[PDB]
């Protein structure tokens, strides 16, 4: 069994007496502290070489200080932003995603630097397993998987309907993903499907209840438009066919 | 249009 080192315990010891006292947790000196525990979490949980029992171990660790302890240190984020869980879903380590949630005090909906949460990372991931998709619809299910991007307000839906990930797309749907979000320019995932001419995720958005296949982005464009434009004739009967 | 682009996994991961 893996165990912090003393250094480590220290700071998280530290940690300890100070989580409750804000203006000494933001003090200067502590930082040096924070730091300690920021750099050794990093290195043991984030890696695409993170060994699941250590990340394991390290948890179990940090909650024998204190169950606050635990929930302050796998919350931390780097200089990008970056959580072990933004780090850990996209390096596809979904044993260690599953460890994360399980400690059951995850802020999944932490955006990035870049302006993702996990759940967005999570929707371009690689899965290879349909075991790991199940961890997948865990992390779904635990946060807001109707989230909008920082940058262009897109969805975690809207991205894996880009990048034709047809089994992402149905396990967005099966935890709720709400298919009429529009981004910041009005574009919606069936909008998405359209542009790209992916027809079995077409098929799959207007099966959805409530699928809106009438709304515009802010031009004024359709599905439909968008999809002879793009010229892909097939979506656009489809389309005709879910309207009318 | 960011419906049209292509947005990467560093991309998702770095700004």
């Amino acid at each position: 069994r893996y165990e912090l080192s003393e250094k480590m315990l220290s700071a998280c010891n530290l940690l300890k007496y100070n989580i409750k006292d804000p203006k000494a947790l933001a003090s200067k000196d502590m930082r040096i502290c924070l730091n300690t525990l920021q750099h050794d979490w990093f290195r043991v949980s984030s890696q695409k070489s993170a060994v699941p029992a250590m990340v394991g171990d390290y948890i179990a660790a940090f909650e024998a200080v204190s169950p606050d302890v635990l929930r302050y240190i796998i919350n931390m984020a780097d200089g990008n932003g970056n959580t072990a869980l933004h780090y850990s879903v996209s390096h596809s380590n979904f044993q260690i995603v599953k460890l994360l949630l399980d400690a059951d005090v995850c802020n999944v909906d932490h955006q990035n630097k870049a302006g993702y949460t996990p759940i967005m990372l999570a929707a371009l991931a690689a899965v290879e397993a349909e075991k790991d998709m199940q961890v997948v619809e865990e992390l779904f299910s635990c946060g807001d998987v109707n989230a909008k991007a920082s940058q262009a307000g897109q969805t975690a839906l809207m991205l894996a309907v880009s990048h034709g990930r047809i089994d992402m797309v149905k396990g967005l749907l099966a935890c709720g993903a709400d298919v009429n979000i529009q981004d910041d320019e009005g574009s919606t995932a069936l909008m998405c499907a359209s542009e790209h001419g992916h027809v079995e995720i077409v098929k799959l958005l207007l099966a959805q209840p409530g699928c809106n296949g009438h709304l515009e982005d802010n031009d004024g464009s359709t599905a439909l438009s968008i999809a002879l434009e793009a010229g892909h004739k097939d979506i656009a009967v489809l389309l005709y066919a879910h309207l009318n | 249009k960011a419906r049209r682009r292509t947005t990467t996994q560093m991309e998702l991961l770095y700004a």
